RNA sequence: GUGAAAUUCUUGGAUUUAUGAAAGACGAACAACUGCGAAAGCAUUUGCCAAGGAUGUUUUCAUUAAUCAAGAACGAAAGUUGGGGGCUCGAAGACGAUCAGAUACCGUCCUAGUCUCAACCAUAAACGAUGCCGACCAGGGAUCGGCGGAUGUUGCUAGGACUCCGCCGGCACCUUAUGAGAAAUCAAAGUUUUUGGGUUCCGGGGGGAGUAUGGUCGCAAGGCUGAAACUUAAAGGAAUUGAC
RNA sequence: UUUUUUUUUUUU
């Protein structure tokens, strides 16, 4: 039985899509199928922000940010709980969680 | 060197991997090493070399040693393993940075210098990845 | 060895819920808050003796 | 428009204009011929609205229109009148 | 034996193009036998933030490379050796749902400095735009790249290294590129992302001392 | 380096830091329910070389067309022969672990290979598991290319960017049944016992078996074509409840 | 993300 209309990927009007390597296990996975997340977080964790600011060597300074694009295979994405198994009706929802 | 409040800046190259932590301090050019304390020099078990506590101890030792060499402030160069491997810093990065901040050292510029390929050689593990 | 007062209790922590995570405010410095894991019953208004205040508590689970 | 709300033999002129030229009840082109005059020369030339060639006035040897993807673009000086 | 007890400290001096001359301090082992301290400091490269050189936090996204050219007394006289963006700045500029345009050109200055300049730009949405993307067509991208290359070559070839760095500091070339390319597509965050020195002229003390004041 | 370790490298200085050089791969982010191509496939710049769809056309020919045995062109990856390359990773192999064993999963080092040229090979879940051409058949919002119309801005040079309304063509999506279906589902898998638009291929319970034999292609690996004796009551599809 | 192999024949 077929469970997804898109077959678990995002390929339309296309023959082949080159793969990426899973950021967790290194497994090959088509890019249109890999679960991709973009993480933008402060280099200094919120706990240490005050201590680092108190030790600033300049009158003013804005702490940088860390940018990471994570590309997971299906297995790692499920195991890491990046995505979860949804009900038959709920897995047709494509909007990101609020 | 002239005034007590004058700031002498070094560069702290922090290599926080998932197996170890490095706290390497050099001059501005980077050609001269001041102190290099790793997390594996502060623990007994190989599994604790990258722990936050080992990073904190290494950072405390680094700050203590640098204070004797006339270094007041440090620039931060945080990196992960990079290459085709993980770009996420190890658990010891934040602990080392906090310990350096809390040890009386002034913090300068903070930069992420993880080596990022515009495109890389093949990553290890085969096309099926690490199977566990 | 510093003294901190519990301001609020975040909840139970650990596989068996053995420890409770709390937010404690240092008495000497009233503007510094830290995260600690506490063993044994604890409520708001309690004072703990921190043998070392450098560490930050993380969920044991 | 609902099918029973319109007459297939007497469609409103707006709908016929909006339809594709070949899908109208009777095929009819959207092109036309125009009388283009240069700015300074009294000579008058007929030009196709969708000319594929650079039409040049014989007298002054000036380009009147430039071929494009669809309708030809006239030179700024020249003006045109719909001929038909 | 302590190796730091036989090391002397030196002062790094920036060229005149920058407001601040004192960049920092570096040390080298004292001269012993054939090992000359002055040779250990020669051609050293220091990466310094433009915010420190200009004392302006708005320039903290630019990193400047200064190479040690000569040593006089306890001062190391440097000169411009390239510039780059910080990683966070570049990561912040690149975003989805927009087009990224890059160009490079190899140019020579009037001083015989052969350098490679790298330009970056992004398409900009209009204030009344309703569609969710601002994508330029490939032909438009090629036209923009042509304009970028032409402007960069014209700007670099008509000036020396000193005036080129003077142009870099306020980002005049990027402003010119944005003004010129607007007729093709609106652009934002137009910058000279990176400059690297390919070839440098034979060292001349006279030229070096023109950008460094008297230290005595 | 791992769950933890060990194999391994290390005061002949490992790892780490800065600068520089060489080599060979790979072209991140941008990058999408987006594009091009017959499919396979195709992502750094610039030039050259031919090719192409769609759009526009009050241009030309005038049935020249559709689909196709035989026969041809191309055809991922792996593999073959011989050069060139040989960074990375890495079949085989060798070690270190784990284990009752562990010819594995994990770790360490590596041959062929991975790249390119010349010549072969012709197979993939080569998938939309869904032939091509043509007609009709509900609605809606997005998006790519071209074109028509309207309108107001732009640190720009009539144009370009954006806004609105339309036509054609394309990749898709959402809703719905008056349709179909064993259903899952499908706006084509509809217009089918109220059965007929044209045309190619191709299945006939499950195994034996894609095997034997013959032929043919290939250096080989194998490809294409392709049985029978005998055996058997089910195998199998979709969906429901429970249990796990 | 350590390790976890197996349960005679028919029938209820
Ligand atoms: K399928
Ligand atoms: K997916
Ligand atoms: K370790
Ligand atoms: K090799
Ligand atoms: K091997
Ligand atoms: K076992
Ligand atoms: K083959
Ligand atoms: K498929
Ligand atoms: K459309
Ligand atoms: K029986
Ligand atoms: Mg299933
Ligand atoms: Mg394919
Ligand atoms: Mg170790
Ligand atoms: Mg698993
Ligand atoms: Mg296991
Ligand atoms: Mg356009
Ligand atoms: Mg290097
Ligand atoms: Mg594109
Ligand atoms: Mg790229
Ligand atoms: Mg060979
Ligand atoms: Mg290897
Ligand atoms: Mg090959
Ligand atoms: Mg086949
Ligand atoms: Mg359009
Ligand atoms: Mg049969
Ligand atoms: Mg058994
Ligand atoms: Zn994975």
């Amino acid at each position: 039985t077929f469970k997804r209309r898109n077959g678990g990927r995002n390929k339309h009007g296309r023959g082949h899509t080159k793969f990426i390597r899973c950021s967790n296990c290194g497994k090959c996975c088509p890019k249109d199928k890999a679960i991709k997340r973009f993480l933008v977080r402060n280099i200094v964790e919120q706990a240490a922000v005050r201590d680092v600011q108190e030790a600033c060597a300049f009158e003013t300074y804005t702490l940088p940010k860390l940018y990471l694009k994570m590309q997971y295979c299906v297995s790692c994405a499920i195991h890491s709980k990046v995505v979860r198994v949804r009900s038959v009706t709920d897995r047709r929802v494509r909007e990101p969680p609020q | 060197a002239t005034r007590e409040g004058e700031l002498v800046f070094g560069v702290a190259h922090i290599f926080a991997s998932f197996n170890d932590t490095f706290i390497h301090v050099t001059d501005l050019s980077g050609r001269e090493t001041m102190v290099r304390i790793t997390g594996g020099m502060k623990v007994k078990a190989d599994r604790d070399e990258s722990s936050p506590y080992a990073a904190m101890l290494a950072a405390q030792d680094v700050s203590q040693r640098c204070k004797e060499l006339g270094i007041n402030a440090l620039h931060i160069k945080l990196r992960a393993t990079g290459g085709n491997k993980t770009k996420t810093p190890g658990p010891g990065a934040q602990s080392a940075l906090r310990a350096l901040a809390r040890s009386g050292m002034k913090i300068g510029r903070i930069e992420d210098v993880t080596p990022i390929p515009t495109d890389s050689t093949r990553r290890k593990g085969g096309r099926r990845g690490r199977r566990l | 060895t510093k003294h901190a007062i519990v301001v609020k209790v975040m909840g139970r922590t650990g596989s068996r819920g053995q420890v409770t995570q709390v937010r404690v405010k240092f008495l000497d410095d009233q503007n510094r808050f830290i995260m600690r894991n506490v063993k044994g019953p604890v409520r708001e208004g309690d004072v703990l003796t921190l043998l070392e205040s450098e560490r930050e508590a993380r969920r044991l689970r | 428009t609902l099918p029973n709300d319109v007459d297939l033999l007497n469609p409103p002129a707006e709908l016929e204009k909006r339809k594709h030229k070949l899908k109208r009840l009777v095929q009819s082109p959207n092109s036309f011929f125009m009388d283009v005059k240069c700015q300074g020369c009294f000579n008058i030339t007929t030009v196709f609205s969708h000319s594929q060639t650079v039409v040049v006035c014989g007298n002054c040897q000036t380009v009147l229109c430039q071929p494009t993807g669809g309708r030809a673009r006239l030179t700024e000086g020249c003006s045109f009148r719909r001929k038909g | 034996a302590d190796p730091y007890a036989k090391k002397d400290w030196y002062d790094i001096k920036a060229p005149s193009v920058f407001d601040i001359k004192n960049v920092g301090k570096t040390l080298v082992t004292r001269t012993q036998g054939t090992k000359i301290a002055s040779e250990g400091l020669k051609h050293r490269v220091f990466e310094v933030s433009l915010a420190d050189l200009q004392k302006d936090e708005d320039q903290s996204f630019r990193k400047i490379r200064l190479r040690a050219e000569d040593v006089q007394g306890k001062n190391v006289l440097t000169n411009f050796w390239g510039m780059d963006f910080t990683t966070d700045k570049l990561r912040s500029l690149v975003k989805k749902w927009q087009t990224l345009i890059e160009a490079h050109v190899d140019v020579k200055t009037t001083d015989s400095y052969t350098l490679r300049m790298f330009c970056i730009a992004f398409t900009k949405k209009r204030p009344n735009q309703q569609k969710r993307t601002c994508y330029a067509q490939s032909s438009q991208i090629r036209q923009i790249r042509r304009k970028m290359v032409e402007i960069m070559r014209n700007q670099a070839s008509s000036c020396d290294l000193k005036e080129l760095v003077a142009k870099f500091i306020p980002e005049s070339i990027g402003r010119e590129i944005e003004k010129a390319t607007s007729s093709i597509f609106p652009l934002q965050n137009v910058y000279i992302r990176k400059v690297k020195i390919l070839k440098a002229p034979k060292f001349d003390i006279g030229k070096l001392m023109e950008v460094h004041g008297d230290y005595s």
